[PDB]
């Protein structure tokens, strides 16, 4: 909120960030260590979307540099499909069966029609819900706000905008409204959302713009699917988030400057709102006493494998979902023999890791 | 003795020498059973089951 020039100066900390990335915190580190002393007028959550390929990644990383706000690049399947020790697990789709074979975003705009698609639309789901925990950890944690691309929120419009065009089947969206009804009431909404509104015709040209080898020879970015999104962030996303969160609207901020929206946003005022204390406006956010504080940060701090839990809901009447039991085995052995993925990563050996007799650490938040 | 004293039959007399393995079975028991307990964690971590050997020394 306030920029640089604001403040004159470089963020100042009111207390010493809680290293959230290695020390845990629960119930018992919340009696020495107290969370409402990090907030500043910054402590607040950005979400900075809007329609495909709008320059959204070039404008949020000049923005959270402005205000001093932690920015974090939009989610990829390269987070499943690459391991920590950064070898590549597609390299092993020639051993899987076909049904588990590898499936990214070159593969839904090429065969967008391939059965793979249901499943790819619930893991971006999944990775944004991760992700967007993980800067609520930074914002509890550290005070400093974080600037998202793409929140879980705004997930769904692009789940309905296949499903319109006959991607995917009743099955599939009927299995990806429970998960999102099963988890999405977890989460704290954002302060703030920032739109992008590029017209359907500018996108259209400005994907060209890339020359993203696939891209441009796929056939998905019709007009139809492109003007599905829009009808689909304006009338049920934007329309929904605004009740909580401020909302700002521009042509394209990617083509225009950010300066001139940094010093927009310091403009919209924050606390004209906290008075009123049943006020829907950042509803989540409102915490009236120190307990608060830290039941939501002990949830995402602590809770989060709870939060990762909860997307388990068995749905197999769904026949593309499900993954034969043939299958399975045959996946199991290929996917957890392949380098880096025998043990938790860290320990294993054959990939470089050493000292693991004397070695007992594991991560915290961290898998296995 | 052709005698059924019962307090004959409790008390004791030293004859009988208690097997090897008595002295010795509880211990070596629970250190067995308290190293494959440290192995399971490594396991349900998908650790290497002796990486960390501090844990299955305690
Ligand atoms: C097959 C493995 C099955 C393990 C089942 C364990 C049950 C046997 C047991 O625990 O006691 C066996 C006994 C050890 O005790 P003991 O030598 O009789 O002397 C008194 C001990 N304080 O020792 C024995 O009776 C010897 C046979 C069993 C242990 C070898
Ligand atoms: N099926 C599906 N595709 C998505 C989703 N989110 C993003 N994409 C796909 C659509 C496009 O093929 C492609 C567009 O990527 P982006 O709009 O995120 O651009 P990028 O973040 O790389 O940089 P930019 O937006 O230009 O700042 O990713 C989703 O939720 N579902």
């Amino acid at each position: 909120i306030s920029g640089k020039t604001m403040r004159g100066g470089p963020r100042v900390p009111k207390a010493a960030p809680y290293p959230y990335k290695t020390k845990k915190y629960s119930v018992f580190n919340a009696i020495f260590d107290k969370t409402s002393k990090r907030f500043d007028e910054n402590s607040k959550v950005i979400c900075v979307e809007g329609p495909i390929a709008a320059g959204k990644s070039k404008f949020a990383k000049e923005l959270a540099e402005e205000l001093d706000m932690e920015y974090y690049p939009a989610v990829d399947l390269d987070l499943i499909y690459i391991n920590s020790y950064g070898y590549d697990m597609r390299k092993l789709d020639p051993q899987l069966p076909p049904s588990c074979r590898s499936y990214d975003v070159r593969n839904f705009c090429l065969d967008p029609s391939h059965d793979l698609a249901a499943q790819f639309q619930i893991r971006m789901y999944m990775l944004r819900y991760s992700q967007y925990i993980d800067a609520l950890q930074h914002v509890l944690s550290t005070g400093q706000g974080v600037v998202l691309e793409r929140s879980p929120y705004s997930d769904f419009v692009f789940m309905e905008a296949m499903f319109r065009q006959g991607y995917l089947s009743r099955g599939a969206r009927s299995v990806y409204n429970e998960l999102r009804q099963n988890t999405i009431g977890e989460l704290l909404k954002p302060h703030l959302v920032i739109y992008l509104d590029l017209p359907v015709d500018a996108v259209k040209k400005q994907i060209k713009a890339r020359n993203v080898d696939y891209e441009v020879q796929s056939k998905v970015f019709s007009d139809a699917y492109l003007s599905d999104l829009e009808q689909l962030y304006k009338q049920q996303y934007l329309k929904d988030i605004s009740t909580h969160a401020e909302l700002l609207i521009y042509d394209w901020t990617a083509g225009g400057e950010t300066e001139v929206v940094v010093e927009d946003i310091e403009r919209i005022d924050f606390n004209q709102f906290e008075a009123d204390i049943h006020n829907k406006k950042m509803l989540d956010w409102r915490f009236p006493l120190e307990a608060e504080w830290c039941e939501a940060r002990i949830k995402y701090c602590h809770e989060k494998p709870d939060l990762m839990n909860y997307f388990n809901v068995p749905r197999f009447d769904v026949p593309e979902l499900v993954r034969s039991a043939d299958d399975g085995k045959v996946w199991r052995d290929v996917w957890f023999n392949a380098p880096g993925m025998k043990y938790r990563p860290g320990y294993n050996a054959d990939m470089g890791d050493e000292g693991l007799l004397t070695k007992t650490k594991i991560g915290i938040n961290q898998g296995i | 003795s052709a005698v059924n004293d019962p307090l004959e039959l409790l008390t004791n007399k030293g004859t009988h020498e208690p097997s090897f393995l008595s002295p010795i079975w509880n211990p070596i028991a629970c250190g067995v059973a308290g190293v494959g307990a440290a192995i399971f964690i490594n396991w349900g971590f998908r650790k290497p089951v002796f990486s960390g050997i501090q844990k299955h020394i305690a």
